[PDB]
């Protein structure tokens, strides 16, 4: 089995290394999202 | 009604219950069809193993795990994607293998909380996140070396 | 009560049966943690400390 | 079937409503009426047998055929063997021997 196809090049990136976070709702479907809903505050500690 | 905000049934992958009137996918055509049937860019979030085959450059150390933290940008390795549906990942002297992790259904976004200030913060939603990928050495490989 | 369900199974047989237990916490006005964690209280043994 | 609202996740039930019924949550004032028919059938397990028995056809599914039984010496018979006696060391027979209905029963 050759690579033949797809050799993709994998880059890394520090810029937003820290101030990357993955928030994920358990409760909300994929489907549905948070776009039209007007947020109003996030408070959150470092 | 808002079509939009219909009830949701218990079957995240089914929540379509009232109308107006999915088979196990595989990584290598799961790239197949995101480079070769369309252009658009998607993200994707990946499961690293916890220690990488390197050394961390003057960072300070005694074996410890090589993050990507402690890499610096540029090419680190090459997507290999081979026939039989066979997909790995070189990053330098050995290749792991790529497989598709836990088929998530809820909502999963990627976004980036920018402290630029003390006191204010800008949230960007990068994106949705839909797939996840799993990456692990492959001892059977090593092991058959030496 | 989504996450429980989800967390206990997506099977309609087991929705089914996992109803009458959704439905007994329903009949009271349980929703919270404090009013599950002062309920258990209520429940649990005197241990005479 | 069990119904859920996007704004908690909590259980939805049935209310009257002022115009229609709807499915609302108790902890939450969100609500959605109800258009047309929604129906949630089970299909329970019907009872498709007819629970006969008793065939002598289905009765000699035996091994013994064309013995010696000590009544009445005919080839039919129906024989168990048991082995569950430690006091006694030998086996047990219970012969059966049944062609004009003898109903021969014995040790
Ligand atoms: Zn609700
Ligand atoms: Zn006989």
């Amino acid at each position: 089995d050759d690579p033949v196809v797809q050799e993709i090049d994998v880059y890394l990136a520090k810029s937003l290394a820290e101030k990357l976070y993955l928030f994920q709702y358990p409760v909300r479907p994929a489907s549905m999202t948070y776009d039209d809903i007007p947020h109003l505050s996030a408070k959150i500690k470092p | 009604i808002i079509n939009i905000k219909k009830e949701k049934r218990e079957t995240d992958e089914e929540t379509k219950q009232i109308l107006r009137m999915l088979p196990k996918d595989v990584s290598v055509a799961e790239l197949l069809r995101e480079l070769s049937l369309t252009k658009e860019e998607e993200l994707l979030f990946l499961q690293l193993p916890d220690t990488l085959p390197g050394q961390p450059p003057t960072q300070d150390i005694a074996e410890n795990a090589c993050t990507l933290a402690d890499l610096t940008e540029g090419q680190v390795g090459k997507l290999l994607i081979r026939k039989s549906g066979r997909v790995q990942l070189l990053l330098g002297k050995v290749t792991l293998d790529v497989t598709m992790g836990t088929a998530c259904s809820f909502l999963q976004e990627l976004v980036s909380v920018g402290l630029g200030d003390s006191r204010t913060g800008e949230m960007t939603v990068l994106g949705h996140v839909k797939h996840k990928l799993v990456c692990s050495p492959d001892f059977e490989s090593l092991l058959d070396h030496k | 009560d989504q996450e429980i369900v989800q967390m206990i199974g997506t099977e309609e047989h087991v929705m089914a049966a996992f109803g009458p237990s959704l439905e007994e916490c329903q009949k009271a006005q349980i929703f919270t943690q404090m009013q599950a964690l002062k309920y258990i209280g209520n429940k649990v043994r005197r241990q005479r400390m | 079937m069990l119904l859920f609202c996007p704004g908690c996740g909590n259980g939805l039930i049935v209310e009257e409503g002022q115009r229609c019924h709807r499915f609302a949550c108790n902890t939450c004032p969100y609500v959605h009426n109800i258009t047309r028919k929604v129906t949630n059938r089970k299909y329970p397990k019907l009872k498709e047998v007819d629970d006969v028995l008793g065939g002598a056809a289905a009765w000699e599914n035996v091994d013994s055929t064309a013995e010696s039984c000590p009544k009445c010496e005919h080839p039919r018979a129906y024989f168990m063997q048991l082995q569950t006696r430690s006091a006694d060391e030998p086996m047990t027979t219970f012969y059966k021997c049944c062609n004009a209905q003898c109903g021969h029963r014995w040790r």
